[PDB]
């Protein structure tokens, strides 16, 4: 509530259950001529209050007036970063019901802290009563003339002239019409004649439409993630999943993991591309271990065992297993290399078990003095520590948009439309434009049209087989003519 | 056209430059060089 | 005369499908596969080339 009554500003943040029709009620007493504050029927509680404040006490006339309006108030209410803000300027005119042209400012006045959600609001009035006001609360009053105006704001561009003092004088409408576009352009209140160029005109597309081919098959991941046994990671297991919808959004009702990261994708859009050959891997480590599933990385693991491409695009999980895979003896069926002569390459799986030379004296297979077998047996207890009990690690690679694919995720497809200027997906190939038929001959194995400035222009619809032609809309451009701004301003 | 690349129309269309070249020949062959100091004189071409 | 401007309008041309050092040369292979904050970086290599 902003408020001022006849003495001081009040200014209340609080919880009100406001009447439906809170006003003012000043008595006139014919008596004595004056008039006085009676009623002020505002809320009806106030219960919690945030932020009050009063400004200083004064007096004002109250007194009911016969001439014309004398007083204009102008006022601007912005929220902004929980700031109220009040702009505020006052003027004397004589003219009543007419809506004066002027230029004048608002000066800033006050702003505040206030932090709240304001999304309607209610002006307040006062009322006068006296004898001639014969009757009860709701029908014995006056009204008393009064006037005002309202309108809102909107995100504009302006451009301002500042006077000597400092004061704005003059301000211009950048998007009114094309002559202010123009005087925008130029920074200048003043056009001289001739031809200028402001912007271009773009067609601005309206629907779109999305076509893929049907899936109903859903993926294997139960024997990926509910796999009831998991492999050693020297012997990493790889699996091909195809033509099936990848609801990684249900990757949360039956379990949750550990770590979940992808690398050149975001999760949240895996459900809006369509992938290509996605490859499922699968193995055990020791908690220490996990993180050396990262391109760029280092130990025994990611050096012996395990690597990754550096252009790795795609997903790493991973989730502890330890009460599957600890025994109280030592669950030993998971084995990993420790030695071998060389690095591994990325997408490398090697089951070689050779007596490795650690120096000289070939070992012959004799397994002796610098001579070390280079496979080892994990032992996986209960009574471990988290850094060593196991992990259930599963990594997803996968192309995009480089060949027909059949893996998109879930997703709706929609009807076809011709000549308008639209949006399109296509398998996951995006764009916008026009779609007219085509009256190119693509051969039976081939997908797309490339043109030498290297986008497409056709397309083969995934659905009906046919050939469509994209076609951009026309941006041109717009250029305005004068006769100068002293002349005329057509 | 298509990637924001415009050409435009040169501001005379090749009708016109004929012309001036037409006026120009005419102006040689029936007034010599008198036409291109002031008002154009006439002359028989032999004593040109 | 005419050489020269078809040579330079074809170079000026054929110069948008490069890397400049991003994962792809397309905008639209950027809007998806990506979120805010990792993708402007590369939105910015682009820019610069
Ligand atoms: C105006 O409000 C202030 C603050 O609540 C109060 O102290 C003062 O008495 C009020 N005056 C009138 C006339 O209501
Ligand atoms: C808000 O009002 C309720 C009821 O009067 C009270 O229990 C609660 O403590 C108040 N909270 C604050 C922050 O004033
Ligand atoms: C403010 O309140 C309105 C009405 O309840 C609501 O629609 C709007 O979302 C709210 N905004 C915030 C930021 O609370
Ligand atoms: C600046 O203010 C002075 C004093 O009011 C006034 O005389 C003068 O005209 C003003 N100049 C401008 C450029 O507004
Ligand atoms: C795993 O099993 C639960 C129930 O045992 C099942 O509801 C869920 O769909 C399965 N999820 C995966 C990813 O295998
Ligand atoms: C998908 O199903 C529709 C009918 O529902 C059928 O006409 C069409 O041939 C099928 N295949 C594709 C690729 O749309």
């Amino acid at each position: 509530l902003i408020v001022n009554n006849a003495t001081n500003v009040v200014i209340k943040v609080c919880e009100f259950q406001f009447c439906n029709d809170p006003f003012l009620g000043v008595y006139y007493h014919k008596n004595n001529k004056s008039w006085m504050e009676s009623e002020f029927r505002v809320y009806s509680s106030a219960n919690n209050c945030t932020f009050e404040y009063v400004s200083q006490p004064f007096l004002m006339d109250l007194e009911g007036k016969q001439g014309n309006f004398k007083n204009l108030r102008e006022f601007v209410f912005k929220n902004i970063d929980g700031y109220f803000k009040i702009y505020s300027k006052h003027t004397p005119i004589n003219l009543v019901r007419d809506l004066p042209q002027g230029f004048s400012a608002l000066e800033p006045l006050v702003d505040l802290p206030i932090g709240i959600n304001i999304t309607r609001f209610q002006t307040l009035l006062a009322l006068h009563r006296s004898y001639l006001t014969p009757g009860d609360s709701s029908s014995g009053w006056t009204a008393g003339a009064a006037a005002y105006y309202v309108g809102y704001l909107q995100p504009r561009t302006f451009l301002l002239k500042y006077n000597e003092n400092g004061t704005i004088t003059d301000a211009v409408d950048c998007a009114l019409d094309p002559l202010s576009e123009t005087k925008c352009t130029l920074k200048s209140f003043t056009v001289e004649k001739g031809i200028y160029q402001t912007s271009n005109f773009r067609v601005q597309p309206t629907e779109s439409i999305v076509r893929f081919p049907n899936i109903t098959n859903l993926c294997p991941f139960g024997e990926v993630f509910n796999a009831t046994r998991f492999a050693s990671v020297y012997a990493w297991n790889r699996k091909r999943i195809s033509n099936c919808v990848a609801d990684y959004s249900v990757l949360y009702n039956s379990a949750s993991f550990s770590t979940f990261k992808c690398y050149g994708v975001s999760p949240t859009k895996l459900n809006d591309l369509c992938f290509t050959n996605v490859y499922a891997d699968s193995f055990v480590i020791r908690g220490d271990e996990v993180r050396q599933i990262a391109p760029g990385q280092t130990g025994k693991i990611a050096d012996y065992n395990y690597k990754l491409p550096d252009d790795f695009t795609g997903c790493v999980i991973a989730w502890n297993s330890n009460n599957l895979d600890s025994k109280v003896g030592g669950n030993y069926n998971y084995l990993y290399r420790l030695f071998r002569k060389s690095n591994l390459k990325p997408f490398e799986r090697d089951i070689s078990t050779e007596i490795y030379q650690a120096g000289s004296t070939p070992c012959n297979g004799v397994e002796g003095f610098n001579c070390y077998f280079p496979l080892q047996s994990y032992g996986f207890q209960p009574t471990n520590g988290v850094g060593y009990q196991p992990y259930r690690v599963v990594v997803l690679s996968f192309e995009l948009l480089h060949a027909p694919a059949t893996v998109c995720g879930p997703k709706k497809s929609t009807n076809l439309v011709k000549n308008k200027c639209v949006n399109f997906n296509f398998n996951g190939l995006t764009g916008t434009g026009v779609l007219t038929e085509s009256n190119k001959k693509f051969l039976p194995f081939q997908q797309f049209g490339r043109d030498i400035a290297d986008t497409t222009d056709a397309v083969r619809d995934p659905q009906t087989l046919e050939i469509l032609d994209i076609t951009p809309c026309s941006f041109g451009g717009v250029s305005v003519i004068t006769p100068g701004t002293n002349t005329s301003n057509q | 056209k298509f990637n924001g690349l415009t050409v435009l129309p040169p501001l005379l269309t090749d009708e016109m430059i004929a012309q001036y070249t037409s006026a120009l020949l005419a102006g040689t062959i029936t007034s010599g060089w008198t036409f291109g100091a002031g008002a154009a004189l006439q002359i028989p071409f032999a004593m040109q | 005369v005419v050489n020269q401007n078809a040579q330079a309008l074809n170079t000026l041309v054929k110069q948008l499908s490069s890397n400049f050092g991003a994962i792809s040369s397309v905008l639209n292979d950027i809007l998806s596969r990506l979120d805010p904050p990792e993708a402007e970086v590369q939105i910015d290599r682009l820019i610069t080339g």
